[PDB]
RNA sequence: UAGCGCCGGCCAACUCCGUGCCAGCAGCCGCGGUAAUACGGAGGGCGCGAGCGUUACCCGGAUUCACUGGGCGUAAAGGGCGUGUAGGCGGCCUGGGGCGUCCCAUGUGAAAGACCACGGCUCAACCGUGGGGGAGCGUGGGAUACGCUCAGGCUAGACG
RNA sequence: CCUGGUCCACCCGUGACGCUGAGGCGCGAAAGCGUGGGGAGCAAACCGGAUUAGAUACCCGGGUAGUCCACGCCCUAAACGAUGCGCGCUAGGUCUCUGGGUCUCCUGGGGGCCGAAGCUAACGCGUUAAGCGCGCCGCCUGGGGAGUACGGCCGCAAGGC
């Protein structure tokens, strides 16, 4: 099991001749607060259907973030097209100082103290995809000296 | 200032029995064991989904209204704690538990922090010889929070320390019921503390 | 005219490590050679030699990629992830030992030409000098 | 005894239609044809075959994918002889990532083989007989060999990665180590174990795959003589 | 002595009644047309509390003047194009200078504030002492990679 | 006839002479204007014929200025590859224009298409970059007001900046 926190739920509408059919989108993250997050983005015509589908994709697609002291190894300024997010690691005992979108991604990675800024466009989908790209780009001292020791 | 009065209402509304009344909140009529749902005409309805601001505000209220601190006194304590060099929450909690009314509560001269507030405000408690009439009086590590002579034979302090004959004060504290004093040894931490407060959400409340 | 030769050479390094070239043939100078000597000291690259085409001395840097990763897009992650000429010609930056940057918490480094030779930022903060902060490599 | 035969027809293919990341192995260019070097070919054959001899007797299953006219029945013959599943006909969309769904099609194949040997010829009338026969043949055609071992694979043998870009992307998505025979019209980046060499000469397919299947039969124990393409050829 | 704001979202806290595109609300989105959680009242709640609100002004959010830190095909943005003055920028090896740069001890960087300890007012606000930065800028010495310039050379730029 | 640009080859000479460039100066379609000339077609305006409710329009007949020449001004444009210039790097395939070669190729310059990585809001661009860079220049900072007004400068004026 994981903590299963949803970020945004949105109800997107395609046009049929007649009404306009909806499709509830739902961006959950799953996290054990150990260093594993998953970003699932389910699109279902019903809402608990959307939360179940998104949790299914999120548990299916995980990423191990290599934490240290409950925070992050290095400063990382990643981008997802127009949405760019910086993460500056903190001295511990500072709090997850982040937006409402990546605060849950970091807090379900189980960081404690991280200093971010949702730059660029702050769209809750793109920022979460950028944050998964950040925590998949995150490297520590051991697994960079392993790539330099040759 | 003291906010006032109704406090098992705040034993409710955050879902944890943060003890404010005292022996009432220990006795089987807390009206938090009886009714765990928050006060209000709605109250026992579906939980409105607690927002990201809502969870930080509720748990910052769990940190505040335990100690009864007025918010700007709390916030100035926080903006002293952030400048104070240390793990920020785990120096903030020690600063909160180093107030004189809270040290008198932890020392058990009173069943509640508001009774301890009346004790220190009405001039009963002495710190290092002379009486100190301040609930916000910080206690430096290594000083003797005592009871003066006009309140040593008080029935309230007598019954309170009667209750505290054999009770367990903290490892950052001491106790002496034969002289009704106690050395505040060091500052406590969250590992020392029985707080129903994730301190980190209170830390995250103030970078709003 | 390779208006910055160092910012030409580091982007030759970057444009070849992106396409996973085995080796670059950058042009030759003593400053570029000491910069690549710093990079091979730190362990980003597999050195350099002295090649020639039609009377043009070079440096052939041999790059150092990683293991073939699993999952889709299995290209090896590159030890020269980011590389950036900081003190450009249009803006020459210089710092002292008080303003030496820890380049992303000491994973990457900062090549800086100091007065006591070209140094890494560890060597700059160890010898005391600052200088022209040439390029952050991380 | 290997390259003595691999130099037969089994090397030298597509002219001027080449994925240039394959240029490690590409040797020369004569008559337009990009002839492929045989030394690095045979050492890469050993790099594949070491992994096949490991993960073939470790309970691991190989999934033989081949869709072209050149490599259909010489995949179908040599694929069934080690228990290994195959796709002779058009390999569908997501047999691997959607495997838990195409398991329902395998079970409809099983519960239609129940209806073959059934008393539902007498009842279950002729207009449902033609419907379930058109279901059974159109399911047993494109899902024939993908039935043998009822789990996700442990490696796949793609016989052409550019025709099977649908397949190599799926197995790289599912961490299945692709081994694939590829001529100059493919890239080896998303191929975990490459057989460099031709793909459309019938000997080029069948002889490489027959040596591979002799290695997997010997990895199971008890080696028997391989399958013939030297029966109706030429 | 306890009040003031707020309860549609942003923003924590929701029901009833009266109103019926009216009366009104508003910071934006917008509510109001007869079931209004958006208006008026009551209940209840939330926030703060001898204060709470509003206004104006400023900074932040505003990476929305982008040095750190933006762009220019179509979104706002390539000058109609060339030649070219000022400018800005400048290939490679060598040598001095030490002008930029960097370093070192000082000289100043007043006090007050800011910061850190430690103290006095019952604590705190304040206030006292001590200590440390403190950009700069002068002075003296050193460093010479890079930027500089003078001298020497080269041929990968450019021209013939 | 006069003359510019550019490319190849040889690697012959110079020895960094380079690149960009605010203001300048020059060129700058088409329309327009001036002074003459020329006027066959076409053709704004204009006149008619239908058309249509109306038709100042499409359609048709006519028809001037203009289109044309020379000199001289104007100086805007969807002056567009809506992509400033130069240089360096980063898979390729294509036919295609030119250049060389003891030439079923291979190298140089130019004009497109399909595409690697990368980019991008996407469309798509993709060694002729909208990739990676560096230098320099111009420009943008919500739309409308408004490219208007005022002033200045230029122009014969329209009008431009
Ligand atoms: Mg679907
Ligand atoms: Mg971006
Ligand atoms: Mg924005
Ligand atoms: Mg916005
Ligand atoms: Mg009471
Ligand atoms: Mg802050
Ligand atoms: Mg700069
Ligand atoms: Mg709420
Ligand atoms: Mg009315
Ligand atoms: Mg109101
Ligand atoms: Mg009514
Ligand atoms: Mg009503
Ligand atoms: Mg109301
Ligand atoms: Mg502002
Ligand atoms: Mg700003
Ligand atoms: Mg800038
Ligand atoms: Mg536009
Ligand atoms: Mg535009
Ligand atoms: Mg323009
Ligand atoms: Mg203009
Ligand atoms: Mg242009
Ligand atoms: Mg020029
Ligand atoms: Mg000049
Ligand atoms: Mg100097
Ligand atoms: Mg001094
Ligand atoms: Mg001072
Ligand atoms: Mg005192
Ligand atoms: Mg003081
Ligand atoms: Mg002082
Ligand atoms: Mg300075
Ligand atoms: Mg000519
Ligand atoms: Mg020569
Ligand atoms: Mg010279
Ligand atoms: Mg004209
Ligand atoms: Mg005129
Ligand atoms: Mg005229
Ligand atoms: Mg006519
Ligand atoms: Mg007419
Ligand atoms: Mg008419
Ligand atoms: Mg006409
Ligand atoms: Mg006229
Ligand atoms: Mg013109
Ligand atoms: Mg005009
Ligand atoms: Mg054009
Ligand atoms: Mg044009
Ligand atoms: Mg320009
Ligand atoms: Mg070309
Ligand atoms: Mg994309
Ligand atoms: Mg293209
Ligand atoms: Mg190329
Ligand atoms: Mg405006
Ligand atoms: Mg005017
Ligand atoms: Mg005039
Ligand atoms: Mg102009
Ligand atoms: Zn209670």
């Amino acid at each position: 099991d994981f903590e299963e926190k949803m970020i945004l739920i949105r109800r997107t509408a395609r046009m049929q001749a007649g009404g306009r059919r909806f499709r509830f989108g739902a961006l959950v993250v799953v996290g054990d607060r150990q260093g594993r997050v998953g970003l699932g983005f389910g699109k279902a015509p019903e809402v608990p259907l959307a939360v179940q589908k998104a949790g299914y994709y999120a548990r299916r697609n995980m990423v191990e973030v290599p934490l240290q002291n409950g925070t992050i190894p290095h400063e990382i300024e990643v981008e997802f097209g127009a949405s760019k997010i910086v993460l500056k690691p903190a001295a511990p005992g500072t709090g997850v100082i982040a937006g409402a979108v990546p605060r849950a991604i970091l807090e379900l990675a189980g960081v404690t103290d991280i200093l971010t800024k949702e730059l660029g466009s702050r769209n809750p989908i793109n920022i979460a995809y950028a944050t998964m790209e950040a925590l998949r780009q995150l490297r520590t001292k051991a697994d960079v000296e392993r790539l330099r020791k040759g | 200032g003291r906010y006032i009065g109704p406090v098992c209402r705040l034993c409710r509304r955050e879902g944890v029995k943060l003890y404010l009344k005292g022996e009432r909140c220990y006795s089987p009529k807390c009206a938090m064991e009886r009714r765990p749902y928050p006060p209000g005409q709605h109250g026992q309805k579906r939980a409105r989904r607690p927002s990201d601001y809502a969870v930080r505000l509720r748990e910052k209220q769990k940190l505040r209204r335990i100690y009864g601190i007025s918010e700007r006194q709390f916030r100035n304590l926080f903006e002293e704690a952030s400048k104070k060099k240390g793990v920020t929450g785990s120096v903030f909690l020690g600063l909160l538990e180093s107030r004189l009314d809270n040290v008198v509560y932890r020392l058990g001269f009173a069943v509640s922090r508001r009774q301890a507030r009346q004790l220190v405000r009405h001039g009963h408690i002495t710190v290092n010889g002379r009486r100190v009439d301040l609930p916000s009086y910080r206690v430096r590590p290594g000083d003797e929070i005592a009871v003066a002579e006009k309140s040593r034979n008080l029935e309230l302090i007598r019954q309170n320390l009667e209750a505290m004959k054999g009770r367990k004060v903290g490892p950052w504290l001491s106790l002496d019921v034969e002289g009704m004093k106690g050395k505040f040894l060091r500052l406590p931490d969250r590992e020392d503390l029985a707080l129903p407060v994730n301190e980190q959400l209170v830390i995250e409340f103030y970078s709003r | 005219m390779l208006t910055d030769p160092i910012a030409d050479m580091l982007t030759r390094i970057r444009n070849a490590t992106r396409v996973y070239k085995e080796s670059t043939d950058v042009p030759a100078s003593r400053f570029k050679e000491e910069i690549l000597r710093i990079l091979a000291r730190e362990g980003f690259i597999k050195g350099y030699e002295r090649v020639d085409v039609d009377g043009k001395p070079y440096l052939r840097v041999y790059l150092k990629y990683g293991p073939r990763r699993q999952g889709p897009d299995p290209r090896p992650e590159q030890v020269i992830h980011h590389i950036r000429r900081i003190s450009k010609p249009g803006r020459r930056v210089y710092v002292g030992v008080k303003e030496i940057p820890r380049v992303r918490r000491g994973l990457g480094i900062a090549i800086l030409s100091t007065s006591k030779g070209v140094l890494t930022d560890r060597e700059a903060r160890k010898l005391g000098v600052g200088g022209e902060l040439i390029c952050e490599v991380w | 005894v290997k390259e003595l035969l691999e130099a037969g027809v089994h090397f030298g293919h597509e002219r001027k239609r080449w994925n240039p990341k394959f240029a490690r192995y590409i040797y020369a260019e004569r008559n337009g044809i990009h002839i492929i070097d045989l030394q690095k070919t045979m050492e890469e054959l050993e790099r594949t075959f070491r992994f096949i001899e490991d993960l073939a007797m470790r309970g691991g299953t190989i999934l033989f994918v081949g869709t072209k006219k050149q490599a259909q029945d010489i995949v179908r013959m040599e694929a069934e002889r080690a228990g290994m599943p195959y796709v002779n006909q058009r390999w569908l969309g997501g047999m691997l990532t959607n495997f838990k769904t195409i398991s329902q099609r395998v079970h409809r194949l099983e519960e239609l083989e129940a209806l073959f040997a059934s008393p539902e010829i007498e009842e279950r009338p002729k207009k449902e007989q033609v419907r379930l026969k058109h279901e059974l043949e159109r399911l047993q055609k494109y899902l024939s060999g993908f039935r043998l071992l009822k789990r996700l694979p442990d490696a796949i043998f793609v016989v052409d990665p550019t025709k099977e870009a649908i397949a190599v992307r799926e197995a790289r998505k599912l961490f299945i180590p692709v081994i694939a025979l590829a001529d100059t019209d493919s890239d080896p980046d998303l191929v975990d174990y490459i057989i460099p060499g031709n793909d459309d000469a019938i000997r080029s397919i069948q002889l490489i795959l027959s040596r591979a299947v002799d290695l997997i039969i010997q990895a199971r124990g008890g080696v028997v003589e391989p399958s013939p393409s030297y029966a109706l050829v030429q």
